[PDB]
């Protein structure tokens, strides 16, 4: 059992979703998300006559304001019985210390913990901006469908009508489809991040390959983001006007591993779409009596006396991240 | 309440340094918002230094083989030089050019009281208005952090670069932050020069080994903060609710079953009954003018009133709570409140002189503990400069060189605040006993009186000769 | 309540300068509306300066090689010149032409107490009524802002232009605002001339390094403001509600179901019942004359009365609250209330003389801390002018020139308020002990007595010779 | 409450060593969070050592056959050497290079008070700025554990390697833990060298035989911890609930059977009645504005209110509880609270001087018990070094060699804090009686006065001759 302050990572490397589209964090002192409580977009046009001023403007009463945040509280043991991750030859005598082994093993345990919540949050993000629906579900828990409201024109499919696979691999240009799906996106699209084989049949067209610019032509901080997360986001290059990226991230589930992304999917939208990170109550007596009922995360190291007389690291959170405008992204399944 | 303030269980140095910024920041908050810190630092100033801080040079004549008369004459020369150099009227002895020696000692002792440490730097001024090109610029404690605010490391620890044995080699001075938009850059500063020259005078009191920083204030003052808050709020509530009054209207009406049936019929389809009753009551209050005093009774149609039944009504006890706790923390922090806010309650004669003499001896303790360091360091630097400039002449029979025996040559003592007055009869009977039994020497007599035996004798010579000449009585 | 007054968590200088105008403005509000500030400044005046502020010139004769007798005669000449120049009866020593040296010191110390800083300017008067063409005009602190009220900058910081090291080069004096419609224009003013001439005497006490402004008052006086408000309002409410009385009329009537049925029938269609009852009750009150005292009972037909049930009825506690807090802030701000509003409660003998001697020594502290700066600065300017005019003759054997050793030549001390009287027996037994043991010199005897040894001896000569001539007893 | 703190029933050593870390850690917690420990250690410092700790060397001249005059002159030489070596101004006498002899004694006595033990090590410094290459580095008590934190063993017991008879051979010093990430490695350190050289000065007070560690603090301070907590919380609750007030709304309504039938019908199928009543009450509160003060009455439709009936209302008694317990633990821990937090309640003359003299004699006890060990050990090491360097000359007629009679040659006493002042009249009548009856010697007179007879006589010679020369009265 070590203090709360032993929670230093400086490792925030989420794959460009919770850090770039979903910056809009709202931890609450209350259980649910109350979209009426969030101001979101403000009623933002009307003025008043040059004699007096008008009424009082409020948070404009969101129609649906009741969903259950994913209160996730996992834990692990940091029992000093293992040989640990030994960074090359930094004096294993301190590993021989139970104190250093226990502290850096709580380091390792907790980092596994937040990357676990981060990967489940990224699955929530990919569900969110791929269908507008999120499955708040788990065993011994009712499945609540949390819908931002993704429209039908945001779910139009490439296989409908003519498929890119069922097209000329040399002369056909899918740019026409690119603006066709981008027009009904309530904004400009500046990233065309694909799943791998989706980008494969996208680039199979020649027009794509002599239309794209392999050069840097550094447009924004997206190159810096790729250099940071050189793991699963791949900056293919410029398609001229728009940036071409491929995400091949993978989640390692209970017995097997598989990619986050489905077979062939796309979301057309902006890099500055508004993403909410509403956070529920944290059900920990420590959190309430020290005021961490409204926060992002909560770690603790703590000893059980009695039957499971041991010591554990416990991580608690409650995210219900969504997208403010589901119509911002057009979600297309590809050929 | 232990939530907003949290002690770890560890050695004090590793329990304070991680929360150094928060504790020091809330200490700044309380010393700025609260008068107690100002009064305490002012009294510490007036007990430790008082009017001035007087140098007295006593080279170890017996050990060095120096004659006592030569030592005394050399001390006369150095004392004249030091007083004339310190009395500069243009505030020019500092690099900031706005503090004399008095405020050198003032800011040094104040910061060594607040943060437990003080930082002086011996720099080479170029202003030729004085013979001595050495000034002493004081360095903020915010400056000492690891290069670029990095956390503590193996040997770079909170800004000080030490060895495994802890020996303080040097420091990383972050750039000043005034105006509030300068960036900080960390610069190397050694603690002292190899030849014994005192470049970076870092005087702090370490409570334990390996400690790098001094003592705090807030980490024992949060409780005054929250007691003053709670007494303040409870007096406000008591004052506002001694005569809070509910002005509503009730009536007889209230025919139980009939009233309930009427309300139910109104809820279903017979709201005209409620409208008629409301109209009748509005006409009632507009034909009565139901008015209590200078103000109108707030409109209450019959059948609803506030129930302002109260909580327990015992005395708050805050009286003896606050006396006990003020007592408590008063000879906690050290200076008694019967003068930090001056009560005269039931205080007696033995009370007065016992409290006064113990507190004054204890201030003598603090003075000799946290003033003589700065005094000796500054005197050593100034005397080294004087020897460089050949202002004063070292004894020819020097058993050890100046550079070798700076401690022996630069041996000095200092005199703080002036002559203590508490009772009169006390000091005078002490003086008569000492002067009759010879139990007082030149040095400790002058320490007790805040004077000098040489000057008292010369001025007594002048007294006697002027009385003889003018016709007075010696 | 913490809402209308807010401390940031930062170094004191950057925590005060952003809210400088608001704190100073509310300080003006309280020092104008409240008598405590007037009493405090008056007592500070009468303890620090008192009747007058006396110059005593002591050039460093020993260090400069000057003879003590020549130094004393030269001091006699300069003292005669300074007293005759200061005693100008036409208030002509100021550029405003309405303040003598006394009110120079008065306004300077008052403003250095309020804002923590004082601003004197040595200007060249052209009025030839005196030999000395130098006057000293005091400069308002509102004048010092950045050129055209701009916010703090890199080196232009709240009106002072400094370097990276902080050295105060000069100032931007905004134009006066009296009458309330002059615009402000910022003019350059250097702090001092390169030759050591004291042009812009800027004397302030910096609590920390890099601080540019002094200490406040209101930022520890808001609590008196709101305590006086709350005690005032609570006494008003207590006084007005000790005998507030409700004069209504009730009756038996009230046949529960029958009354409810009658009210419902009236609401529906039978208002004639209510009209008839109101007529009967009006005839009732006009045939009774329902009158209680000298006044008419306010018209209340039966069935409605006020419920003036009260809140808790414990003692307010404000008594010991206010004694504790007055205690508290009294030896907070520093001067005890048992004379800032003069209680004589249970105060005793040791009480009196201990409190008096500690408070008087502490005022001696403040005097020597915030008066000698202005005294020495003004004396240096006046002595420089005198040397320019060859009024007094410098020693021929000057080891250093006047311009080089202005600090050494212009070394001076000053005497504040007159002879302290507290007990009588105290001072007289001290005096007899000092005069019998020789433990008092000319200088510290005259400091204790507020006199001069030369004049006491000359006047004792005159005393003895007149007693001998007239036949009295020397 | 006995749950969070548990005494085993066994000998004290085996009852403390198993829970050594927890007790010491909570002791650190309370000495860091609480001011009482700071005040107690400060007063112990100022009563035991005070200003300084003075050496006086008295070799057993009578037993060794040494002449008293030769012993006194040799003592003069060693005292001059020791004072000049101790007065080093660069803090250079420690291996950490940041503590003089004063803070040697300070940290040693503080740690021997807290943990009951102190650890000094005589190391060979190489810094040639002084003649003596021996420094003394103090060793933390956290360092002494069994090699690699193993539990107590047969002869390796909590870090000390002893025999079956208990003789302390040596120690296992764990490596320092600052910064908080160094591993500990255990190194062998013998207690003393075979030739009597004091290498590892381990001074602790054993309460019983075989005990290895000293006394604690927390194991008698948990009760202040939890009393301060309980008084703090009970004052908070009392303050917050003196005027807590419930603002609800009730009505007449409540037709028993009719209300119950309406509620049951609503529960079954007639919720429209409840909706209509709620609408009527909402219109009621929005047409009344039911408002009590500056705030809105919290929305309560009729028929529900809080029952804030209280518990017993007798006085808390905490007043005499806390006075009795502060009394209690005050002359438990040893230093009385009427100065550990300074009450002046009903304290009288015999009160004052009896308490003062008993407490001062008892501090003399602690001084002679826990200071002379360190003093003699350090003096023995320094004198051995001096004999090695031939700084001072041993008597030629040495009956025993230096190495054989280090105890006889290095026999010494030490003087703590300065001259006690409590009453004045007391000390002066004692002094006159002793000086008239001869009942005081040089040694005990100088012990009482904190001076030296040789220097008082030499300075009286100087006094008389200067008075004769200048014309004063001897």
């Amino acid at each position: 059992a070590q203090l709360l302050a032993a929670n230093e990572q400086k490792f925030k490397f989420d794959p460009l979703f919770l850090r770039l589209f979903f910056r809009e964090s709202y931890p609450f002192t209350t259980e649910k998300v109350y979209l009426s409580q969030i101001p979101g977009l403000v009623n933002m046009a009307l003025y008043v006559s040059p004699i007096v001023s008008g009424e009082v403007i409020r948070s404009r009463g969101g129609s649906t304001s009741e969903f259950t945040p994913g209160y996730v509280k996992p834990k692990h043991e940091v029992n000093p019985q293992m040989t640990l991750r030994r960074l090359p030859d930094e004096d294993p005598q301190n590993l021989a210390d139970p104190a250093y082994r226990r502290r850096r093993i709580i380091m390792q345990n907790m980092r596994d913990e937040e990357l676990a919540i981060a990967q489940v949050e990224e699955m929530q993000a990919v569900s969110a901006v791929l269908k507008g629906k999120y499955t708040m579900t788990g065993e011994a828990f009712d499945p609540v469908e949390v819908d931002m409201g993704r429209s039908e024109e945001n779910n139009i499919t490439q296989s409908g009508g003519t498929e890119w696979s069922k097209r000329d691999k040399s002369t056909y240009d899918p740019t026409d489809d690119i603006e066709a799906y981008a027009l009904n996106a309530s904004g400009v699209v500046n990233i065309i991040v694909f799943d791998p084989k989706g980008w494969a049949l996208f680039r199979s067209f020649k027009a794509v390959k002599e239309k794209l610019d392999t050069r840097r032509g550094s447009n924004s901080e997206l190159e810096t983001a790729v250099k940071d997360l050189g793991k699963a986001v791949s900056y293919k290059g410029m398609y001229g006007d728009v940036a071409i990226v491929v995400y091949s991230g993978q989640y390692v589930e209970n017995g097997v591993k598989k990619n986050f992304l489905p077979d062939n999917t796309m979301v057309l939208g902006n890099t500055q779409a508004r993403g909410l990170r509403t956070y529920g109550c944290i059900q920990d007596a420590d959190a309430q009596r020290e005021g961490i009922n409204a926060s992002a995360r909560y770690p603790k190291n703590w000893v059980t006396t009695g039957d499971p007389a041991r010591e554990f690291t416990m991580i608690q959170s409650a995210p219900l991240m969504l997208l403010a405008d589901p119509d911002e992204f057009v979600s297309v399944q590809l050929a | 309440q232990l939530r907003s303030w949290n002690p770890p269980s560890e050695s004090v140095d590793a329990a304070l340094l991680p929360n150094f910024t928060r504790g020091n920041a809330r200490a700044d908050d309380l010393v700025r918002n609260n008068g107690y810190a100002a009064n305490a630092i002012q009294l510490h100033q007036d007990h430790i230094v008082g009017s001035f801080f007087r140098l007295s040079h006593r080279p170890s004549w017996r050990y060095l083989g120096i004659g006592e008369e030569e030592a005394r004459a050399f001390s006369r020369e150095v004392e004249a030089a030091w007083k004339e150099f310190a009395e500069d009227d243009c505030c020019c002895i500092d690099v900031e050019r706005k503090r004399t020696f008095t405020m050198m000692i003032r800011e040094g002792v104040a910061m060594h009281a607040f943060n437990g440490e003080l930082f002086v730097q011996a720099t080479w001024d170029t202003s030729s208005s004085r013979l001595f090109r050495t000034q002493f610029r004081m360095v903020s404690p915010k400056r000492i952090s690891n290069p670029n605010n990095t956390g503590d490391s193996r040997n770079c620890r909170a800004g000080v670069q030490i060895n495994d044995s802890g020996a303080a080699l040097g420091y990383y001075v972050s750039e000043d932050g005034y105006p509030g938009w300068m960036p900080q850059k960390w610069t190397w500063i050694p603690r002292e020069l190899p030849g014994g020259r005192a470049s970076f005078i870092h005087v702090f009191e370490p409570v334990e080994d390996g400690q790098t920083r001094g003592a705090n204030v807030f980490y024992s003052v949060m409780e005054q903060m929250k007691m003053l808050d709670t007494l303040q709020n409870t007096q406000l509530q008591s004052a506002i609710v001694k005569a809070m009054y509910a002005a509503t209207i009730e009536s007889e009406l209230d025919t139980q079953s009939a009233m309930d049936f009427i309300l139910g019929a109104n809820s279903q389809e017979q709201r005209e009954r409620l409208t008629g009753w409301i109209g009748e009551i509005a006409a009632y209050y507009a034909a009565a003018p139901v008015r209590l005093g200078g103000a109108k009774v707030p409109h209450l149609m019959p059948g609803d009133s506030l129930n302002l039944q109260t909580a327990q009504d015992t005395d708050n006890g805050y009286s003896v709570f606050e006396q006990s706790l003020l007592r408590y923390i008063a000879a906690g922090l050290g200076v008694s409140y019967e003068q930090l806010s001056r009560n005269y309650a039931q205080m007696s004669y033995s009370t007065a002189r016992a409290s006064a003499n113990e507190s004054w001896a204890y201030f003598m303790g603090r003075r000799k503990f946290v003033a003589s360091r700065q005094a000796s360091q500054m005197f050593l630097c100034w005397l080294e400069e004087a020897i460089v400039r050949r202002v004063v002449t070292l004894p020819s029979k020097a058993r050890f060189s100046f550079q070798e025996a700076r401690s022996a040559w630069g041996n000095c003592d200092w005199i703080g605040s002036g002559r203590m007055a508490i009772d009169g009869l006390k000091e005078v009977q002490e003086a008569v006993m000492l002067i009759e039994a010879g139990l007082s020497t030149y040095e400790k007599e002058c320490a007790k009186r805040g004077d000098d035996y040489q000057e008292i004798f010369a001025q007594q010579v002048r007294e006697t000769m002027e009385r003889r000449a003018a016709g007075l009585k010696p």
